[PDB]
């Protein structure tokens, strides 16, 4: 007896959408980011994909503070902000992964050049304190 | 069943071939019960030439012999080789059927190929039956499975954890915990463990359940094998070792209590390593423990198991699950400080529940209260939990001094 | 292309004869190594080197009362 | 299956045929020490994601917990080995 070969709970159009949105949200091009952020901000069917987005955020910040890559972090914080203002999805099942990611953006040391981007670092702490409150 | 006649709307169509514009429905009923009466008298008199002239076919020369019998004029042109064709005409609201007759050039009937000349009637004699059955003359009718290596390894490892000696058991558990290739034998081990924990209901063996829980604890420590696909079998086995009520053969002397906190530590580990937001393992384990604890009629053993698992999950769980029902301690001390029946088995389980409760709620009281704690015990239930909290604050101070 | 339409996906199947031969070979070698180390540790043991039980343990040779029965007879038939 | 995995148990037996329950309390923000995670001074034609155990994710395994041995609400049955092929590390 062999149990049937199961299928993933996402469709391949949904899985391709997740891949395109995540590869646009790492901010190679700014117009691509901004649409992907608006797409996160108002897709009604973005539930049932939300575990994979929360895991991608959480896992990303933790292996992205090993080397203090500020853009990678500023893009992820904008992804968090775009996840929050979506009215359809139910977020407080996933906030236990979301909150230690933002605390780490605000309370962490910067492994990259200390001055110069500290101006952005203040904004990394400005965007993180905004989404925290 | 009923007298069947031609339809009355078939006589309005016929009356307009005549030129009669409007014919009332009582006249049309008067026409169709007469013409369907004369059809049945030539249907049944054609059948008298089909039967007396033995034919069973009712050719069209039978009806012509019956129209000749009823004195009515014959119908000309029905002996030629024809059939039943009809041609539908849709039209703009007038639905009908007609013949669509065809033509033929006259010289193509003068020059048709003639059919072959007929034969005259002659007689033929043949035997049909000869004193018995018919003769056979032509005038008659014719009549996935484990290889022996790993099968032996499975046998030796499972029989080493049944209880013949302790040293072979420790080496078998150190084999299960530290071998690289034990996949393809994980479903067999999961089936063995879950069925063995089920077999506790026929024989309440505490020892074999402790051995199966040490088998699960050894299976969890293996770095190579991933128990994600088989955790749905090991979760209710450890749950059965936690929240069942008879874990003992002699309830009073058997320490079912340790298989309780050992399996509670085991399930806290199994929902630390494997709980994902798609799984909902920890929320579904807390919900079972919670509705087993808050619900009354539950025995002190299963309440002990529920409190033990909930308190091994962590600090915030005992903040938001255990601490609201601290008044339940009063309901416990109802049956401890003052019981009409002292020699029953409820007292040892009740003060075990009490000791576990105040041991686990002492650091929770040390986290969310003042540092003085002067009469917190008096403010607490029974004034004992508060003494335990004072002891816990003292222990924390000692730990700080050691640091 | 995702609002209203959905089709299922499956997991990546490993139909490669090389890696299947490697997987079956390594799993057979690992289970027979685990079995022989477990049986040499929970019984009488010998050793090619002086006091060598952790590395290369040998199951000790036991005499049979009737040795042709365990020698000549087939076990899988 | 009497002769399958758990045959040892079958032979030993000798059987031979053949408000605190509110949903929020259980949300893992209120039940997890997620503070420990904060890192301080640290130092698709085939599926892209893995496929989860459908039985764990969907099935009610809670119905195999034996709450009372004598008063068991339903009757349990012997379980046959199903050898799920979704799991890798299994040759077949």
């Amino acid at each position: 007896r062999l149990k049937p070969r199961s299928i993933h709970e996402l469709s391949v159009e949904q899985q391709l959408y997740y891949k395109e949105i995540t590869e646009a949200c790492v901010g190679s091009c700014e117009a691509k980011r901004a649409e992907a952020l608006q797409s996160i901000a108002t897709d009604p069917g973005l539930y049932q994909m939300l575990p994979r987005f929360s895991t991608f955020i959480s896992e990303g910040v933790r292996v992205n503070v090993v080397q203090n890559n500020l853009a990678l972090l500023i893009y992820l914080m904008r992804m968090v902000k775009a996840l929050m203002d979506n009215p359809t999805l139910y977020l407080e099942k996933y906030v236990h992964e979301l909150i230690p990611a933002v605390m780490t953006c605000i309370v962490s040391r910067q492994l990259c050049l200390r001055p110069d981007v500290d101006n952005h670092w203040a904004l990394r702490d400005f965007a993180a304190r905004l989404v925290a409150q | 069943l009923s007298n069947t006649v031609l339809p009355s709307e078939s006589m309005k169509v016929v009356a307009e071939s005549m030129g009669i514009a409007q014919i009332q429905e009582e006249t049309c009923q008067l026409l169709t019960d007469e013409v369907s009466y004369r059809i049945k008298e030539i249907a049944q008199d054609a059948l008298k030439f089909m039967h007396m002239g033995k034919r069973q076919k009712l050719t069209t020369s039978d009806i012509d012999y019956a129209l000749k019998l009823k004195n009515v004029e014959p119908l000309y042109g029905f002996h030629a080789q024809e059939f039943i064709p009809f041609r539908f005409a849709s039209g703009g609201g007038r639905e009908l059927y007609f013949y669509e007759e065809k033509e033929v050039d006259l010289s193509d009937i003068i020059n048709t190929p003639l059919p072959r000349v007929p034969l005259d009637v002659c007689l033929k004699a043949h035997w049909l039956s000869i004193e018995g059955c018919q003769p056979a003359i032509p005038e008659n009718p014719p009549p996935h499975e484990l290889s022996v290596e790993q099968q032996l390894y499975y046998k030796e490892i499972t029989e080493a954890c049944v209880g013949s000696c302790e040293a072979k058991r420790a080496e078998a558990l150190q084999s299960i915990a530290t071998d690289p290739g034990l996949y393809q034998m994980l479903p067999r081990f999961s089936t063995f463990i879950s069925e063995g924990v089920r077999v506790n209901v026929v024989q309440n063996n505490l020892a074999l359940l402790i051995y199966l829980m040490r088998m699960v604890k050894a299976l969890m420590d293996n770095p190579t094998l991933y128990l994600e696909k088989y955790v749905h079998e090991l979760i209710p086995a450890v749950m059965t070792c936690i929240v069942s009520r008879q874990l003992c053969l002699r309830p009073d002397v058997d320490n079912h209590w340790a298989l309780r906190d050992f399996a509670a530590r085991l399930v806290a580990q199994i929902c630390k390593h494997f709980s994902t937001t798609t799984n909902n393992i920890q929320s579904r384990i807390t919900k079972t423990f919670t509705k087993s604890w808050v619900d009354e009629k539950t025995p002190w053993t299963t309440r002990y198991g529920s409190i033990a698992g909930l308190a091994e999950l962590g600090h915030d769980v005992i903040k938001t699950l255990i601490l609201p029902r601290l008044q339940q301690e009063g309901e416990r001390i109802r049956s401890v400080l003052d019981g009409p029946v002292l020699s029953n088995i409820d007292r040892i389980g009740a003060d075990h529940v009490q000791s576990l409760l105040l041991k686990h709620c002492a650091p929770v009281l040390a986290k969310l209260r003042p540092p003085p704690d002067n009469q917190d015990a008096y403010r607490a239930e029974f004034g004992s939990l508060g003494p335990l909290l004072c002891s816990q604050v003292v222990k924390a101070r000692a730990q700080a001094a050691l640091q | 292309p995702h609002t209203y339409i959905k089709t299922p996906t499956y997991r990546e199947p490993v139909s490669d004869y090389q890696v299947l031969r490697e997987k079956a070979a390594s799993q057979r070698r690992d289970v027979e190594r685990a079995l022989t180390r477990f049986m040499a540790k929970t019984g009488e043991t010998q050793s090619l080197f002086k006091d060598d039980v952790s590395t290369f343990p040998l199951i000790a040779a036991r005499p049979f009362t009737i040795p042709y029965l365990t020698a000549l007879l087939p076990s899988e038939l | 299956w009497r002769y399958g995995p758990a045959r040892l148990w079958y032979d030993m037996l000798g059987v031979p045929e053949d408000d605190l329950l509110a949903d929020e309390n259980f949300l893992m923000v209120t039940q997890l020490h997620w503070e420990d995670d904060i890192i301080w001074d640290g130092e698709p034609w085939y599926s892209i994601f893995p496929i989860d155990n459908e039985d764990l994710v969907y099935g009610r395994w809670e119905d195999n917990i034996i709450w009372d041995a004598q008063a068991m609400p339903r009757l349990l049955e012997p379980p046959v080995l199903t050898l799920d092929p979704n799991d890798e590390n299994l040759i077949l």
